[PDB]
């Protein structure tokens, strides 16, 4: 009367990630600058959410001294911000 | 003179308007000099 049972058993596998896409970083021109300033101007209210969102999430100086007048100075922002509020618009614009 | 200044910036103020509460863009809207001759 007397047994004998081992048993030892230790796994991991996890390498299934995908999501570095990077920013662009493209020279924006001063004509570009008021293209987009133009083209968010006569995007409603609620349509800004993104613009705003992500001028903040860059800019934090702003969004702690002025939640309220927030100045987005595009002619001198960070062109890979200028190139978010490009992605933004031109999917809001072009349809398909 | 004037001493005016350009700058491509829309300044969105977060504003409570309507039904549905929306913030707009704007931008510094002072010293008007309106049309000029007498000058």
């Amino acid at each position: 009367h007397h047994h004998h049972h081992h048993s030892h058993m230790g796994k991991q596998a996890s390498a299934s990630y995908d999501s570095e896409e990077e920013e662009e970083g493209l020279p924006m021109s001063y004509d570009e600058k008021r293209q987009l300033s133009l083209d968010i101007n006569r995007l409603p209210g609620e349509k800004l959410g993104r613009v705003v969102h992500i001028i903040q999430s860059r800019e934090p100086s702003l969004r702690d001294s002025n939640p309220d007048e927030i100045e987005i100075d595009f002619e001198t922002l960070k062109p890979t911000t200028l190139r978010e509020l490009e992605r933004y618009v031109k999917s809001c614009l072009q349809k398909k | 003179e004037f001493t005016g200044s350009p700058e491509i910036k829309l300044k969105i103020t977060k504003t409570i308007q309507n039904g549905r509460e929306l913030f707009e863009s704007s931008l510094c809207g002072d010293l008007l000099n309106e049309v000029q001759a007498s000058e």
